[PDB]
């Protein structure tokens, strides 16, 4: 049985319906009783118990998720929204042996759109001792995830040299930050004078570039 | 009811691991045990099950070679043994007991196990120095492993605006991250801006001055 | 009106097509006792009843024969045997009003049920006590009827539902109330399969020498059997004559 | 339905007192009267109930002895004797008429009745001074009798900020309250603050200028 | 019959169910039907009908208010509460000839915590001159109630010499405000030295102590 | 008790006032077999059962003579004849608590 797992990335504000729509393959329903189950991952924390069958809540489990559907259609609903909300909600089955998962909803709360406050970082002067590069553009408080980071090595678009770690959604900020790290070789980035960042977000109007010459 | 397993075990491709789940609070001998597997940030794949009182072993199709599960009802401690270990096989794999007519119901903390060709090895840390309203400054670990390293700035002097991200193993097989802080302007001239690390599998405590 | 003073239209001396009734989908309840609605059209009754009300929705139920509750025990009963037909409606946009609806009323206190077909409209302060009332609301004094209180938002059983039973009088006396079914010219000397309005058999209608009352519609022999009859147009007497039939 | 009372009585510990009731709006000859007693910042006791067509009354067991009820529907009017009046007895009275199977159901203003031996007295006001931002400032009234005080700073001019906090009875049985106010420190010096208060039972309305 | 009345105080934010419960020892129905009845008393004002029988709505009662059940147990819930519903509330039966109320139970409308701001002020020298002294502790704008204010003279902890006034809930702040005033004679009032006001609050970490020295 | 350990209690050798259950006005389903609701204060019987319990209110229906069900068919089924009573009241206020 393969569970399809609608929406899995899902942004509401506080006191709102979120609603995570779990789809089966095959029939779940089985003795009469529903098989379908929900659990909650807070990040750092093992799987917990939500919803064990249908719709019957698991122990010390808020009044406010709710469990839904039947045969091959369910979903979990939390209206009363709150912040030990934010977490990961994946749906099972246990109708039969081999147990699956979904894919997994990642809930987290909304706030209003915010530009992000773009920074450049070039490499430090011992890390060129030590035959390396890495320039860091960063994005400071920006929503929502979505963010497009591009290099510009003298006007050229780098592809396969750039990481780029997010941080998780802030406690009380809400808000998220980005870092992109190119890597080269200290020979290489001699060779190129300017070295700019392009940063396309929904807060912004256009794309910002941030650019530096080498020195 | 809770269950206790190992703790981070790391080892070599084509080794073998075994770890130990301690049941606590209930008989161990009327509830079957269910072991699975969660790559970092990934979704669930349920391993299998094994029944303490009569050892009737049952595995996914995906790990049934690779996978072997005992039982020990006297010290109510169950065992999972992975065999022939590859980097597909680095997550973070879940012990847990059945309940409420669902395979996997209680859920055991978690352990992780790593596997890869890397050693032990010491962070690299680099000033990234403020640029010539706010600015931006930090420091970039790398090449350590394993994970994690705690960074932070003046031995915690310095909390709000302190941004970690999380490490990216690089192709070298080795781990990065930088941290970074947005500081005022005027601060640039007498503050002092220091950033410590720690990297206890090296054992290291290294602090490095950031200034523009 | 409110159901304890429910509205008792008479019907009588017209041409009543049922069609409209069961065709159109906005009725909730259809339930015809005694009657099939498919068959309305067809029959003629000699009297024709429309009790109209409000009720709430929950207490639809209660409007049938041999049903109890405080609608039927106080409010509205119906006869047992009950040969017509109760046709219940939503009517929450209509009767619901923003804050509250307390124009429609209901009995919650009466001394004794109600016979079947019975109103009490009398405001008279209930005694549930031993204390007489002398006419005054004290602790064991109440004032018998109760506003429904209908407002916009409430449960389907909450809702006010309009209620209006037909009430059928079907006997072998002068119908007035008919159904459409045309009508078709008269035959004497054949076995046909007449309709004498209302009345149904085989037979042939001859010329009758019976001497019938202007009161008298139509004759029974010893035994009572339909022999003779006064069709509705031409005031004419015909009797009836069932056609041979013999053994061979 | 509108029912309208007699207001404030004080009367000294030991004496009786006769509140009346009038109806309006409805027959009063075919609805019983209930009275209810009600202790300030405390719950409702239901005092009895009277007939006026028939005059039984019938009270509350508590209530039986101190309290009397007639009825007089010449002018549509019930009344209230309370005797043997004492400090637990000082309260809020209130007339209801019965309606909708509750007791009382159509309640009328409230009569407060004041047991006690003081005698009427003037306020004495005392300014509590801002201390040497926002700083607060006001009056203190106190040994004044009988409820209500009128307090009001600059002619009410002053508004904002401004809170009079309830009166509290003393062991004396007199009263006292603080008003106070909160202003900006860059007025202290400049603009001259008066508290009035006005008590009429006493006449005596006073200005007093709070300075630092 | 005694009413009990649970929770008789009650926080709750605008747009957010409220329930107030009311048991009785004894059964209240009788005759099929349910006597007990919600009343409400705005401060300053003869308490009101609200609900009539166990869920049968007052005359010009919004539908907001909601009585429900029956036996021994009964609830009035306000789930779109308003900001005009700041009141007492009153459970009554009416099966027994006493009339019982229930001990009643404010609703107030919840915010969040506050720190208090905590003043001091001595006593004046014109009440010094009438022998009489008092000191007067203020704090504006806390929340919730839950307050303790102990005096300090000479390091020396008091009781039963100070009253404490708490104002109703400010229309637009909704903010409580207190007062504790001690009283003594000029003779004790003089004699000692510092004088000091200790307050404990929610919105404080730690009690905060207002101090001066007479002179 | 839970419905599938019902609890049940003799009553005997005492006389029965059903007057509490004309008066109440909790009980939403007073359903007799065999016998008339009104005319209980005019039998006598040999002896009493009062089996009690909770359930869900959707699953009230499920006890009635001839029902089919999870109550019925597993928790407590009732004969065809069933010369008796079935008195049940929502107990929401009662019998729910927070979580
Ligand atoms: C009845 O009405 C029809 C149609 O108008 C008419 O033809 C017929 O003559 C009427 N009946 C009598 C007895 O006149």
């Amino acid at each position: 049985i393969v569970l399809t797992q609608s929406p899995a990335s899902l942004a509401v504000s506080l006191g709102q319906r979120a609603t995570i729509s779990c789809r089966a393959s095959e029939s779940v329903d089985n003795y009469g009783i529903s098989f379908m189950n929900w659990f909650q991952q807070t990040p750092g924390q093992p799987p917990k118990l939500l919803i064990y069958g249908s719709s019957n809540q698991g122990s010390g489990v808020p009044a406010r998720f709710s469990g839904s559907g039947s045969g091959t259609d369910f979903s979990l609903n939390i209206h009363p929204m709150e912040e030990d909300d934010t977490a990961m909600y994946f749906c099972q089955q246990s109708k039969e042996v081999p147990y699956t998962f979904g894919g997994g909803t990642k809930l987290e709360i909304k706030r209003t759109v915010a530009a992000p406050s773009v920074f450049i970082f070039p490499p430090s002067d011992e890390q060129l001792k030590s035959g390396t590069a890495s320039v860091v553009c960063l994005l400071n408080n920006f929503y929502p995830r979505e963010a497009k980071v591009q290099w510009k090595v003298d006007n050229a678009l780098q592809s396969g040299n750039s990481q780029e770690s997010v941080t998780e959604q802030d406690s009380k900020d809400s808000t998220y930050s980005l870092s992109s790290t190119l890597t080269l070789s200290k020979a290489d980035y001699e060779k190129h004078k300017v070295y700019a960042c392009e940063v396309t977000h929904q807060g912004l109007s256009s794309p910002v570039t941030k650019s530096f010459n080498r020195g | 009811v809770q269950l206790q397993q190992s703790a981070a075990e790391l080892a070599r491709p084509g080794a073998s691991v075994k770890m130990s789940c301690k049941a606590s609070g209930y008989t161990f001998t009327s509830y079957t045990m269910h072991w699975v597997k969660q790559r970092p940030g990934q979704g669930l794949e349920w391993i299998g099950y094994i029944n303490p009182t009569s050892g009737y072993t049952e595995y996914n199709q995906n790990f049934k070679d690779k996978t072997t599960l005992t039982a020990d009802k006297s010290s109510s401690t169950a065992y999972m043994q992975l065999n022939s270990l590859t980097s597909e096989d680095s997550a973070v794999y879940y012990c847990a007991r059945e309940g409420h007519r669902v395979g996997p119901a209680y859920w055991g903390q978690g352990t992780l196990v790593t596997v890869s060709a890397a050693s032990t090895k010491g962070p690299s840390v680099f000033p990234l120095a403020p640029s010539s309203g706010t600015a931006a400054l930090g420091c970039l670990v790398k090449d350590y492993f394993p994970e994690p390293v705690t960074v932070s700035w003046n031995s915690g002097a310095l909390t709000s605006g302190v941004h970690t991200f999380p490490a990216v193993l690089q192709s070298s097989g080795l781990y990065s991250l930088s941290s970074v802080v947005t500081v005022p302007s005027s601060s640039l001239g007498t503050q002092t801006y220091i950033c410590n690390v720690n990297h206890k599998p090296s054992n290291t405590k290294v602090d490095k001055k950031v200034e523009p | 009106a409110s159901v304890y003073a429910w509205n008792r239209k008479r019907i009588s001396n017209c041409v009543a097509d049922y069609s409209v009734l069961y065709n159109s989908a906005s009725f909730s309840t259809f339930k015809c006792y005694g009657v099939s609605p498919t068959k309305l059209n067809d029959l003629c009754f000699t009297n024709v009843y429309a009790d109209s009300f409000v009720i709430r929705g929950d207490e639809v139920r209660q409007i049938a024969p041999g049903q109890t509750g405080k609608i039927a025990d106080y409010n509205y009963k119906l006869p047992d045997d009950f040969t017509g037909c109760v046709i219940a409606w939503n009517s929450n946009n209509l009767d619901s009003k923003v804050g509250g609806n307390y124009n429609y009323l209901y009995r919650l206190f009466r001394k004794s049920n109600l016979k079947p077909f019975e109103r009490d409209i009398s405001t008279e302060i209930y005694q549930a006590g031993s204390t007489p009332c002398n006419g005054v609301e004290g602790f064991n004094c109440y004032f018998p009827l109760q506003s429904y209180g209908f407002q916009p938002t409430n449960g389907v059983g909450y809702q006010p539902y309009r209620v209006v039973v037909l009430s059928f009088e079907l006997l072998h006396a002068p119908a007035t109330v008919c159904g459409p079914k045309k009508s078709t010219n008269l035959v004497k000397n054949k076995c046909v399969n007449f309709n004498f309005n209302g009345l149904t058999g085989t037979g042939v209608l001859t010329e009758s020498n019976k001497k019938f009352l202007p009161f008298q519609q139509f004759g029974r022999d010893i035994a009572d059997t339909t022999d003779a009859v006064r069709d509705p147009q031409t005031l004419e007497i015909l009797d009836i004559t069932p056609c041979s039939f013999g053994g061979v």
